[PDB]
């Protein structure tokens, strides 16, 4: 039941090098690809994500991806840089100038064949390959253009095979320039098209969660790589670690996503703790439940009480009382059932795994699939009509060859996008 | 690679380039017969400085620069000065007759004679880059070889380098340190020749410039050896994130992303501190604080206008040396409540932000104190315009009469050019009015 993993541009490659350092520990796997662990359970589902190569060492089944060679470079010379299979490095030397139409069409066009011979050579070495898995960011322009070009190409060559993202949304308070909201509005339908499942990681949640709940002053994007990190461990806990669930992929999204185009994830996390402010009490399981729906703990900066649960996937790990678990989940649900769609019987799933990530004797990692998620995409929609409105900054991707026109589209199928969670939201 | 290519046009281009490859080599370890010890790949490499610096086997260290001058005696200082054997003869391009401050001189009679020649020096430095990024024009306005034979180069280089990006650092003409009267109508035929042409320009009027080492470095009566080190010091901090590494590293592209909304629209207003002189920098620290909030003290502007009277449409910082993003954010938060910065509803309001660590750098028996940090902000203003508004104004005083014409005319260039580019101008200043006006 592999996996194969894509990162793309220099967010993408960031948090991705970020999730394979947290799982190789998690899994005992060394920077230099040996395991020495103390459990077979680390290694009952190794392959889901790492090849094993001759001479016992285990390979990231992971493609790396940029129009520039500066962020990769920063891999390769990273703690765990030399696990990666290096004729997995894929790089052009232009860059993207975080312009979609450089990623998508011109500069990303002329490199996105030597990535798909990559994938293709990963996915003849699998007995059989359940999905694909991808990390960027949606403001820049290599992740999002060149990464939704991968997704659209990966589909035709794929059809058959899920696709899931990790997709860091633009936010003005943590912001690189101002165009983001035109490579999010851009990149949101290829999404809404292309993928089963796309987990909305906001910068603005992840900021305001290292500012208003972690106490750091001025985070970096470290601080907020850490929380991604760790929620995209919890994520896949299910699929790398035995337990009560073993679903693949497609059966997991199955039961998540009631609509084709409403696959667009709140991911959360408990308890919420920051790199290295080490903290000696554990959560006694009331807590981590009443964290995991509070809003504080959402990563996707939308107000869950402003929507409603379509579905809720929540995985717990560490040695616990799976009783109290499920008197606390259905505490929280029968609190209350307002805020979940009553036509969905039953929408509210838990899992336990007796492997705790590294630092804490128990977690828990939140699902939502809430319509509440419409206000992300309602927020980009605004900023993208306040620019667009006067054409602004319009000149960077007309000179790429695009038109209007894209841009006019684009913006409408977000804008029913939004509609269509106000539908579900009402019955 | 991203290589950058210096093109140095004219007395003020050449001069002004001078000082500025000095600074390169004080600020990347290079000495005047361009050895650099602490460089240990011989021969090449793909460092930061060598963006701007190329490498011989001999581990001389080469600007990518060509220096153009339709008369000798600028560029003969250049080569029989400290620099010399910094350059390649063949980079050093003079002609023997001037443009005599005639556009049409510099543009068309003493232009075509050397331009070829001129762009053959240069492809001989593209040849030699991996991955050109584009080109640094400097020149000045009021000159005939820095506006005429500039934008008979820069529509050249379209040319023949396709879409491949073209900077300008411009010398806005005052009267303070000027013997010319047709700057003017100079001016005004350059901007409107290059304006299709230039990707990013960043003026600089020579009256402010002049104020600042007036009232900042208390010098009497500023000479252009006064106002090109402090010029030097500009475009150090523009170019030093191309020129240097770093974490909280952001590159000059990455800023024009911002400053640049519509294509015409791309003409910066540059702000520095601190400029301040080693009589009153002794026991005074300037925190990032201080620095921060002199950027919007009009007085220490590359162009005199007035931004709290005009519109932002982008503010970007570009720090240097001691200076961690804890501190820049502080600052900015009490600036954004006690000044007078209002956006287009158009666009976001967040200041970019970027910081290089190495701190600057001061030429020996210079005027400005040593400091350990500094600032450029660059901004996109609408008050910008007002640089153009009172040069069209000189324009049309002296061409209502048809002062000076007969000059431009005998060397074969028509009214209908005249009328052609102050009506671009026109058109130019409205468009700056427009995008301050509200949406509907
Ligand atoms: N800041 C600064 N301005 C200069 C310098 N040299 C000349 N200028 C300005 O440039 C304008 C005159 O143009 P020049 O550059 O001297 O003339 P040119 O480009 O050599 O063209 P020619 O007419 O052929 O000599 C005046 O406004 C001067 O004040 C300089 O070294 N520094
Ligand atoms: N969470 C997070 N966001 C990032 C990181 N790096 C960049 N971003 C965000 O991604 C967007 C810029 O995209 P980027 O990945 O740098 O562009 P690309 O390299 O061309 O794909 C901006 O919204 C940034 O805030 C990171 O390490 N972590
Ligand atoms: C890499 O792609 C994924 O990990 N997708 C994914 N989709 C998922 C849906 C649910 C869960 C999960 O852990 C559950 C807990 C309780 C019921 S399902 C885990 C999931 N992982
Ligand atoms: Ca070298
Ligand atoms: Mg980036
Ligand atoms: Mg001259």
């Amino acid at each position: 039941r592999e996996i194969v993993h894509i990162q793309a541009g220099q967010c993408g490659n960031q948090i991705g090098a970020k999730f394979w350092e947290v799982i190789s520990d998690e899994h005992g796997i060394d920077p230099t690809g040996s395991y020495h662990g103390d459990s077979d359970l680390q290694l009952e589902r190794i392959n889901v994500y790492y090849n094993e190569a001759t001479g016992n060492k285990y390979v990231p089944r992971a493609i790396l991806v940029d129009l520039e060679p500066g962020t990769m470079d920063s891999v390769r010379s990273g703690p765990f840089g030399q696990i990666f299979r290096p004729d997995n490095f894929v790089f052009g030397q232009s860059g993207a100038g975080n312009n979609w139409a450089k990623g998508h069409y011109t500069e990303g066009a002329e490199l996105v064949d030597s990535v798909l011979d990559v994938v293709r050579k990963e996915s003849e070495s699998c007995d059989c390959l359940q999905g694909f898995q991808l990390t960027h960011s949606l403001g820049g322009g290599t992740g999002s253009g060149m990464g939704t070009l991968l997704i659209s190409k990966i589909r035709e060559e794929y059809p058959d095979r899920i696709m899931n993202t990790f997709s860091v949304m633009p936010s003005p308070k943590v912001s690189d320039t101002v165009v983001e909201p035109y490579n999010a509005t851009l990149s949101v339908h290829q999404l809404v098209e292309n993928t089963d499942e796309t987990y909305c990681i906001d910068n603005e949640a992840l900021y305001d969660i290292c500012f208003r709940t972690l106490k750091l002053t001025t985070p970096t994007y470290g601080d907020l790589n850490h929380l991604v990190s760790a929620t995209m461990s919890g994520v896949t806990t299910c699929l790398r670690f035995p337990g009560q669930l073993n679903a693949d992929l497609r059966k997991l999204a199955v039961n998540m996503v009631p609509f084709p185009r409403l696959h667009f994830f709140m991911p959360g996390f408990a308890p919420l703790t920051s790199r290295g402010s080490q903290q000696y009490r554990a959560l006694t399981v009331p807590e981590l439940t009443q964290q995991m729906f509070d809003s504080k703990n959402m990563m996707a900066a939308c107000d869950p009480r402003h929507g409603r649960y379509l579905t809720v996937a929540a995985i717990f790990r560490g040695r616990m009382s799976m009783k109290e678990v499920d008197e606390q989940m259905l505490n929280v649900q029968n609190k209350n059932s307002s805020y979940f769609v009553e036509w969905i019987p039953n929408n509210v799933k838990t899992a336990v795994c007796d492997i705790p990530p590294r630092g804490l004797k128990m977690s828990a990692t939140f699902i939502g699939n809430s319509t509440a998620i419409q206000e992300l995409f309602k927020r980009i929609s605004e900023q993208f009509t306040a620019m667009f409105r006067r054409k602004a900054f319009l000149h960077w991707y007309t000179g790429e060859g695009m038109d209007e026109m894209e841009f006019t589209e684009a913006e409408s199928n977000m804008n029913d996008l939004v509609s269509e969670y106000q539908q579900y939201q009402d019955a | 690679m991203r290589e950058c290519i210096s093109i140095h046009v004219g007395q003020a281009g050449v001069q002004i380039g001078n000082a500025c490859w000095e600074l390169y080599c004080l600020e990347h370890g290079i000495q005047p017969d361009g050895q650099m010890p602490s460089d240990k790949t011989i021969g090449g490499g793909d460092d930061s400085f060598n963006t701007f610096f190329s490498e011989t086997g001999a581990g001389k260290h080469v600007p990518r620069a060509v220096f153009v001058d339709l008369e000798p005696t600028v560029i003969d200082e250049v080569r029989t000065g400290t620099y010399r054997q910094l350059f390649h003869p063949e980079q050093l391009i003079t002609g023997k007759e001037d443009a005599a401050n005639n556009y049409a001189r510099g543009h068309y009679t003493i232009g075509k004679e050397i331009i070829d020649l001129v762009l053959d020096r240069i492809r001989k430095l593209a040849d030699q880059c991996t991955g050109l990024q584009g080109f640094l024009v400097f020149h000045s306005f009021g000159g005939g070889t820095g506006s005429g034979f500039t934008s008979l180069l820069m529509e050249r280089l379209s040319v023949d380098y396709g879409k491949k990006s073209k900077l300008e650092f411009s010398i806005y003409p005052a009267p303070q340190v000027s013997t010319a009267v047709v700057e003017p109508y100079n001016s005004i035929l350059t901007t409107h020749t290059t304006l299709e042409h230039s990707d990013c320009a960043f003026m600089v009027d020579n009256e402010a410039i002049y104020d600042i080492c007036r009232r900042n470095l208390d010098i009497e009566r500023p000479t252009y050896t006064n106002l090109n080190r402090l010029i030097s010091q500009i475009v150090s901090s523009i170019t030093a994130s191309l020129r240097f590494d770093g974490a909280l590293n952001v590159d000059l592209t990455e800023f024009q992303t911002n400053l640049v909304p519509y294509p015409r629209i791309h003409f910066p207003l540059a702000t520095y501190a601190p400029v301040i002189s080693a009589e009153k920098a002794y026991h005074e620290q300037l925190s990032v604080a201080e620095i921060t909030n002199a950027c919007f003290e009009p007085a220490n502007q590359m162009v005199k206008c007035d931004p709290r009277h005009g519109k932002y449409m982008a503010c970007c910082l570009l720090y240097r040396g001691d200076v961690v993003p804890k501190d820049v954010n502080a600052a900015i938060a009490t600036i954004k409540t006690k000044r007078s910065i209002q956006f287009v509803d158009w666009c976001p309001t967040g200041f970019k932000v970027g910081i290089n660590y190495q701190p600057p750098t001061v030429v020996p028996g210079g005027d400005l104190a040593k400091v350990q940090r500094a600032v450029c902000m660059l901004s996109n203003t609408t008050a910008i315009a007002e640089a153009w508004a009172r040069l069209d104004h000189k324009f049309d005083l002296m061409y209502a009469k048809r002062a000076f014409v007969h000059w431009y005319v005998g060397e074969g260039m028509e009214e209908g050019e005249f009328s052609e580019a102050r009506e671009d101008m026109a058109a130019l200043e409205k468009d700056y009015e427009e995008v301050g006006v509200d949406s509907v």
